[PDB]
């Protein structure tokens, strides 16, 4: 039977959750609408050195703007991605709230913290301010949904955590929507170095 | 043996009548 995990994708409205999950073309063409919960589940296959693994990513239909999400959304999640927007400081301010909501219902599942929109010139939530992950087996990645930047990173970290294999690799990138903006190789380099510099503090 | 929900893809244990997640009945 196919190896697959429910992944819940939470975070403030407007952080780019829908834009992000949709980069994965087959996940978008094969997505399933769940009316009872107002959710779309995107089946995201990744081909690893040990075979295919499927992340069934649960994307909201906007309800997160009006309150916490219901239990049935979280139920049986095996991993999660928490997203904020590095152009909106309040979205990062809400991260602990999502974590709390998530852990209340799912326990100690593998979780990755993502700061989306790093393609945008005037960044507000920089490396040195990003601290929530350090404390709780939370890995962090900068991402840019619109540019596909670091798209595979959260998925690879979760794969390695769920399978229990540190040496797991993706043999090939999934077919993704072509970037709508360009991620400056220099910014990527500086933001990447900024995170390592910070991780030593 | 457990079963996959055709609506939301969640795995339910063989006993359940409807999906513990989306309340969708078992085929
Ligand atoms: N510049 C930029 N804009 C983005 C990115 N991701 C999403 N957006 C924009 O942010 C807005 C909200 O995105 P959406 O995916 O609907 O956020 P959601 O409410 O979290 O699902 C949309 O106008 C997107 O085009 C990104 O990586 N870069
Ligand atoms: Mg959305
Ligand atoms: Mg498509
Ligand atoms: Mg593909
Ligand atoms: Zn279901």
């Amino acid at each position: 039977p196919q190896v697959q995990f429910k992944l819940v994708l939470v975070g403030d409205g407007g952080t780019g959750k829908t834009t992000f999950v949709k980069r994965h073309l087959t996940g978008e063409s094969e997505k399933k609408y769940v009316a009872t919960l107002g959710v779309e589940v995107h089946p995201l296959v990744f081909h690893t050195n040990r075979g295919p693994i499927k992340f069934n990513v649960w994307d909201t239909a906007g309800q997160e703007k009006f309150g916490g999400l219901r239990d049935g959304y979280y139920i049986q999640a095996q991993c999660a991605i928490i997203m904020f927007d590095v152009t909106s400081r309040v979205t990062y301010k809400n991260v602990p709230n999502w974590h709390r909501d998530l852990v209340r219902v799912c326990e100690n599942i593998p979780i990755v913290l993502c700061g989306n929109k790093v393609d945008i010139k005037d960044r507000k939530v920089k490396a040195k301010s990003i601290v929530f992950h350090r404390k709780k087996n939370l890995q962090y990645y900068d991402i840019s949904a619109k540019s596909n930047y670091n798209f595979e990173k959260p998925f690879l970290w979760l794969a390695r955590k769920l399978i229990g294999d540190p040496n797991l690799e993706f043999v090939a990138m999934p077919a993704l929507a072509p970037p709508e903006v360009v991620m400056d190789p220099a910014l990527a380099a500086q933001y990447e170095h900024d995170l390592e510099v910070a991780q030593t503090t | 043996g457990t079963w996959d929900c055709d609506t939301c893809l969640v795995q339910n244990k063989p006993e359940a009548v409807k999906c513990v997640a989306c309340e969708t009945p078992k085929p």
